[PDB]
Parts: structure tokens; C-alpha cells; sequence
């Protein structure tokens, strides 16, 4: 669930800082060029807002663990 | 849907006054044990609310996106749902360029978005105001008064896509109207109109607390009703409109030709701006005066008429014009008076705006009344 | 009852305009409790207010009426409707103005005449809803002041005409009410924004935003009636000198036909039907003063498209008669005068009910079995 | 119960039509005045309205039949 989750993202080589409130998933990266909308609300996400350098995926309360996932899907 | 209308009416509740018990909210906005706590349920689980018997608003970690376009500049800056401010910028526009003007501002707001991206705590819309003939349904500016480039402009589609949030639309009058009425000086009033006097003409009216929308959400273009069967062209396609002879920049080119012919003025010496005609027509110029007095008997007349349909408590004037109040104001009202109904003219009274240079605020809170904009919320 | 009175004629608001609906639909349509739903309708299915097509549920009407009745200028129309507002017989009686019996009584008189002869005619009484033209107190049904009738003064002409009859009594101004009943029911059906002029005894104009009446100051409502088109004219029972009902007013246009008649030019005597039927024919001095009409209301009209942007512009007027010649004035005023992007799509159009037509407290009782105080009574029997 | 309802309207020589709906009892009469409306009420009456010269009393299902009863006492 989050290792097609950071390829949503662009890949580690891309997500700058991997951050997370309570209900969206705020995630600042190198390159929104590379962002993949789709797939990012292919798999919960309700919308991405894409304000300047950083994302912020609307999944809920899944959000405040996935940015956990994601972070373990590197070490 | 009905979802919508009823979610957004106990949100619209809970704001107004804070707090309210999930019975004043059964009670006062009209809703079932069922379908008045549980709406407020799914409000609590995302946060549009606050806890502590009394429910008020929370209002912090969400912002939005506010823009107004000048004749000349982008002023930028993010506000919370309370419409307090977390920044504002000062960038230039400029009117031609290598790109055209749609690509030009979306490089703007997302250049304020890199360097304010630590401010952010979570997007919700956007809403912009800006001067011109809009379609806000699709939000297509038509033409616009100084980029006559623009044609068709697709600013409300593609600011969404470029960020994912909904577009607003609005004049910069409209916004200013709402303002006007939450620290302004018709903060308190339930009716009231305002006028602006600018190189827009326009005005925005406050109808039982309400702002008054159009057919469609349409916005009101008072600013185009005609005033002068031969006057020039305006961009609006027709002619001779409000904003074709108030127009500072019009009231100037008409006080310029009659200065360059046969004419006197104390203005003769002194370069023409907005300041030096104000200045004297209160000396008594009488090409000064009289010009300002006949463009404050074009917008008394036609207020005359705004105060016969809404009979307002308030009339407010927004305009650089409001230095030579003691002639403007006293004709405006005088024109108010005396083609109105006296019982309706007979206790109006004309003041100026007390704020100058905005920001969509009434769009953003009415998106969210409306139950459009906190649907979409209540899964973020 | 509180919010069982709401929440019950939201489901019949359902069922009126949108039946045959399940009782499923209505659950959905509602969102109101499923078990919630199924007590207010069998309610209604046992006190003859809805019935089953026999899923399938549709209002039941024809055994109910309600007495709508509109008092314009010494005179008083009475009919009696259903609670679709289907009429069922229709009369228009006197009223004289000048009495030295009071109005308030002669009114009450008229409706005990009325139901007498229709005493086989008229099934269930519900309610009596009346429109006329005056300052009016609707939430308590006193006439405040009345054009027309001078004697008037703070009339509780609906909570007396409630007690001598024990049915409800709804009073609404003669514009705000014919407009929303033209926006039920006929003309500008469909349309969340409408401007509706008035030209007849007195001139005004009702609108409606988003789906709302528009109101003003306390009630204040909308006067375009006094908007001075001309700077002198004569002089207005309001203060001001040439308002719009000084110049568009039926009763001026007649004083201005005739005045100018004493000077050469029809036949019969002159009336807003002949002069109609001159300016119809050809006749290029009724024609003169029916354009003249069309000037001024358009110019105010073009403003009030400015600021509304109505789907529907409506005139309520006997002078809707030469539509051939006043209207297209409106239009090319609202069409020079008024932005383009609006007046593109907007016609002067024609009102659907008469000046006379009882139609104007349609409204008024179907605002009632809405809102559900109505309803409620109604489901005892 | 017949007698009591004819009392109430004003007795026989009062009563100048009489029927029924079905819900209401629809009847005529000579003088309003001489209607004790109270009493229809404590009969059973839900309410009485007076359109006219018509007094309307709801009673409800049970008005159909109260029409009939009235109609043989007055015999
Ligand atoms: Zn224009
Ligand atoms: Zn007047």
C-alpha cells in the first residue's frame, strides 16, 4: 500500500520530506512533474492539491500511518 | 444535494455564534436528533469544528488562496477560513509579455507557493477578483479593461487543475462590499449598499445580511448600466455604460480635452491626477466642481434607484473621489432624495468606506454555508 | 408538533411535485428517518391528503379547498380552489370605496354571500387567502394602511375573518404574492431569478434572487414605483414630484389620452381596453402613449437586470394586450441599456394570471401545507 | 348520541341540510347563532368550522354514520 505509494510520488530520488497531518499527507517534492495524480487517488485518495513545491494527498486517517509506511519502505 | 444544503446550514450555524449546543442546532436550524448530531459527527471528525454544551469553529489549519488583479499587479496572500491573514505578497504583473496572462499568473501563484510553502497547513480553494466581463459558472474572463489580449480566459478550469482545489470569481467590489461589512463601517448592518469609483465603476449590495448574488452566480454589473445614449465604446461591447463616464481615468481625459480647448481652471498650471481636481474643485474651480458634481449626479441617480429596490440603512462610496466629499456626498444624496421614495431617502445617509487596498472571504464562507465546498472537506 | 410539522410537509412538498414517489424515494429524497417516513405518510394516507396508486404515493386534492380572494380597488374576487389550486367557481363582487358601513365588515359580508350560494359546491374548508394592495402585517394579517379605501387604519382583517370562519387566514401584498403564485404556477415557472412589473391603478414591481421574494429595510418592499423618470411631472402621493406612477400608471395613461384627445385624434368611451385595441389597430396616438410607457419602464428595468439577471421578465398589466407594441420597447431598452452578456438571453415577456385572477393567494396556501402549518390541522380532518 | 348532535346544531327546526364527508359532517343551518360549537367539540369534534351558512364538524370516519343517525332522529 505504500511502496506504490512512493512511486506515486516519484520515487524516494524525488519526495524531499515525507510529512503527514491527521487527515491529509502533506509530502514536499523535488519535482511535481512527476507526481502521479492518478494513482495517488487510485488508491484513496479524495484529492491532490499540488500548492507550489509540495502535495498534500487527502486519504483520512489512513494519512498519519501511510506517511509511516512509506517512511519504512527505505531502510 | 439535500446532503449539501443541510450539512452546510449547521456548519453556517456554527460560526455565527460560538458556541451552540447540538439541540440549538436541532432546534434553530431546523433538523432531527438524527440529522443534526450526526452532521455535526462528521464535522468533529474532520475538523471543521471545535469541541467545548457549545460548539464553535475551528478555523486555523485551513487556508486558502486569495488573488486580486489590478490594473497592473497581482497582490497575493493565504488566509484562514477566518480570513485572517498568514502572508501576503507585492509582485508586479505588468501587461505584455513573452507568455501571455494565464500562464503569466499561474507562475505567480506558484512561485508564492515555494517560498511561503512552510505557512500552509492545508488548502481548501482558491478565489480571485479581478476586473472584466466573467462567466463564474466556468469562470471564463470574457475581455478585460487593460489586457485587451485576453480573450476567453479559462482562469477558473486551469487554476483548479494546476492545484487541485476549487476556483472562485469575483470583482474586486464585490469582495470589498463584504469586508466593508465585517470591519468596515457597515459592520452590523443587514442592508446596505456600496459604491465604488475607480477606474472600475461599480457597486455591491448587502440584501438582509446576505450579499446579493446574480441569476446564475453571475455577479452584478451596475457598472455597465448606460448613463449617456452617445458616449465611447466600452469593453463590455456596448456603449456610453456607468463605467464609460465615472471612470476616474474618464472624468480626467473629459477635464484634459476641455482644458485643451478654450477653457479656465486652476488646473491649468498643476498636472492632472486624481488628487490635484479634488483638490480644487473645493477651491471652487468651477470646471473642477462641476465635473465631479455631475459624476456624482451619474451615480446618485442610479443609486436612486438601488435605494427604491433595496432601501438600504448604509450607502457607502469607495473612491479617490471622497477627497472632495463635500461635494460629492451632498449631491449623491441629493440626487438619493430627490427621485427616491422619501420615506426610503428620508433617513439614508452617505458615508465613505473606511478601508481601502479585499480578499474573497465571502466566497470562501458562503462556499462553505452552501455545504459545496465543506463536502469536499469532510473527507479532508 | 415542532419539527414534525416541518419535517411533514417537507415529505408532502415531495409527494406534490415530484409524486408518484416510494416510500423509499421519500426516505431518500428527505433524508429523513425510513421509519419516520412511513408515519407521516400513513398519516396523510388516513386523513384523505395523499393516497396510494394502488410505492406509488401522489396528494389527494379534489375534496379540499381553500377560498382564495383578492380585494383590488372597489372590488373583491372570490373563488374557491383545490389544494392543487385548481379553481372550482370564481366571482367578482363590489366594494364601493365610500360606506357608512366599514370596510372590514362588508368584506366578511361578501364571504358569508359567497359560500351561502356555494354551500353544494364548496367541500372541506381549509383556509381563505387574500391579496391586496397595502401596507400589510402578514405574520398577523392586519392591513396597516390601503390605497384606495382612505378609512382603513391598523385592520385586523384576518384574525377576526379567522374567527368567524376557525380556518386559517393568509395575507400577502398584492405584488410579492401574484409573483411567487406566477413562479408556481405559470409564466416564470423554472426560474430562480424573476422581475415582475406591475402596471395598473399604482406601479411596482416584485423580484425574486436565487429563489427568494427580495424585501427591503423592515419589509420595506421593492417601490420602483417611485423612481423619478421625470424631473417634474406631476406631483406623487409619496412626496417627490413625477414618479414612474405618475406617467405608467393605467389611471394617468387614461388622464393622458383623454387630455390629448380634447385636441383631435376611436368612438366608444375611453378605456385601457379601447385605447389598447386603437393602439392594436394602428392608431399612432394610443400607440404614443403605450411606447411612451415602454420607455421609462424599460430604462429602470435595464438596471434591474444589471443587478438581478433574471432567467424571466414579467408585466402584470391589462395593458399586456398590445404586447406588439409596449414590449419590444422594454426589450430594446433593456437591450441598448443593460450589459450584453445578460440581456442576450431575457425576454419581456407576458404575466399568465390577470390583475383579477384569484390565482395570486395560490401561493399562500401551498407556502402553508410546505411549511407544513396546515398540514398538520388539515390531518384531524 | 343522534339527539345530542341535533341539540348542538340548534334542533330540526334549524337544521336546513345536512351530510357528510369523509371525514367532516357538512350541515346547513338557518342561524349560526343558535350552533353551540362548544358542545360539538365535547362530542367529539376535532373542530368546527363555519363557512357561510354551512357548519362543518370533524368528527372523521365516523361522520358518514352520524349523518345517518341524525337523519332518522329527525323522525
Ligand atoms: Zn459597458
Ligand atoms: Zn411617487
Amino acid at each position: 500500500m505504500a511502496p506504490a505509494l512512493v512511486a506515486a510520488f516519484g520515487g524516494k530520488e524525488n519526495i524531499t520530506n515525507l510529512d503527514a497531518c491527521i487527515t491529509r499527507l502533506r509530502v514536499s517534492v523535488a519535482d511535481v512533474s512527476k507526481v502521479d495524480q492518478a494513482g495517488l487517488k487510485k488508491l484513496g485518495a479524495a484529492g491532490v492539491v499540488v500548492a507550489g513545491s509540495g502535495v498534500q494527498a487527502i486519504f483520512g486517517t489512513k494519512s498519519d500511518n501511510l506517511k509511516t509506511e512509506m517512511d519504512e519502505y527505505i531502510r | 444535494q439535500i446532503k449539501q444544503t443541510n450539512a452546510g446550514a449547521v456548519y453556517r450555524l456554527i460560526d455565527q455564534l460560538g458556541p451552540v449546543s447540538r439541540i440549538d442546532l436541532s432546534r434553530l436550524a431546523q433538523l432531527a436528533p438524527a440529522s443534526i448530531t450526526k452532521i455535526v459527527r462528521e464535522m468533529l471528525e474532520a475538523h471543521l469544528v471545535q469541541e467545548l454544551v457549545g460548539l464553535v469553529v475551528e478555523t486555523e489549519a485551513w487556508h486558502y488562496l486569495s488573488l486580486r488583479i489590478s490594473r497592473g499587479e497581482i497582490f497575493l496572500a493565504l488566509r484562514d477560513l477566518s480570513s485572517k491573514l498568514v502572508v501576503e505578497e507585492s509582485q508586479e504583473l505588468a501587461l505584455k509579455d513573452d507568455s501571455p496572462l494565464l500562464d503569466r499568473i499561474i507562475s505567480h501563484i506558484d512561485q508564492f507557493f515555494i517560498r511561503h510553502q512552510k505557512k500552509l497547513e492545508r488548502l481548501t480553494s482558491i478565489a480571485i477578483t479581478l476586473p472584466g466581463i466573467i462567466d463564474t459558472e466556468n469562470g471564463i474572463v470574457h475581455r478585460m479593461p487593460f489586457y485587451e489580449d485576453v480573450k476567453e480566459m479559462p482562469l477558473g478550469e486551469a487554476l483548479e487543475q494546476h492545484t487541485g482545489v476549487p476556483v472562485y470569481i469575483q470583482h474586486d467590489i464585490s469582495a470589498w462590499t463584504m469586508a466593508e461589512a465585517l470591519f468596515g463601517a457597515s459592520r452590523g448592518a443587514r442592508d446596505v449598499i456600496q459604491v465604488v469609483i475607480d477606474h472600475n465603476v461599480g457597486a455591491g449590495v448587502i440584501t438582509d445580511g446576505h450579499l446579493l448574488h446574480a441569476g446564475s452566480s453571475s455577479l452584478v454589473e451596475i457598472g455597465h448600466t448606460q448613463v449617456d445614449p452617445y458616449g465611447k465604446r466600452c469593453y463590455c461591447g456596448n456603449h456610453g455604460c456607468l463605467e464609460t463616464i465615472a471612470s476616474v481615468d474618464s472624468i480626467l481625459e473629459l477635464a484634459q480635452l476641455r482644458l485643451n480647448q478654450s477653457m479656465s481652471s486652476m488646473l491649468h498650471g498643476q498636472p492632472l491626477t486624481v488628487d490635484s481636481l479634488c483638490q480644487a474643485a473645493l477651491r471652487g474651480d468651477l470646471l473642477a466642481k462641476d465635473i465631479i458634481t455631475g459624476v456624482g449626479a451619474h451615480v446618485g441617480r442610479i443609486l436612486a434607484i438601488m435605494v427604491n429596490l433595496f432601501n438600504p440603512q448604509k450607502i457607502l462610496i469607495g473612491s479617490p473621489l471622497s477627497k472632495a466629499a463635500d461635494i460629492l456626498f451632498p449631491v449623491i444624496s441629493d440626487s438619493i432624495r430627490q427621485q427616491a421614495l422619501p420615506a426610503y431617502s428620508q433617513h439614508i445617509s452617505v458615508e465613505s468606506t473606511q478601508f481601502s487596498n479585499m480578499a474573497g472571504a465571502a466566497l470562501v464562507k458562503d462556499a462553505m454555508y452552501n455545504g459545496s465546498l465543506l463536502i469536499r472537506l469532510l473527507q479532508g
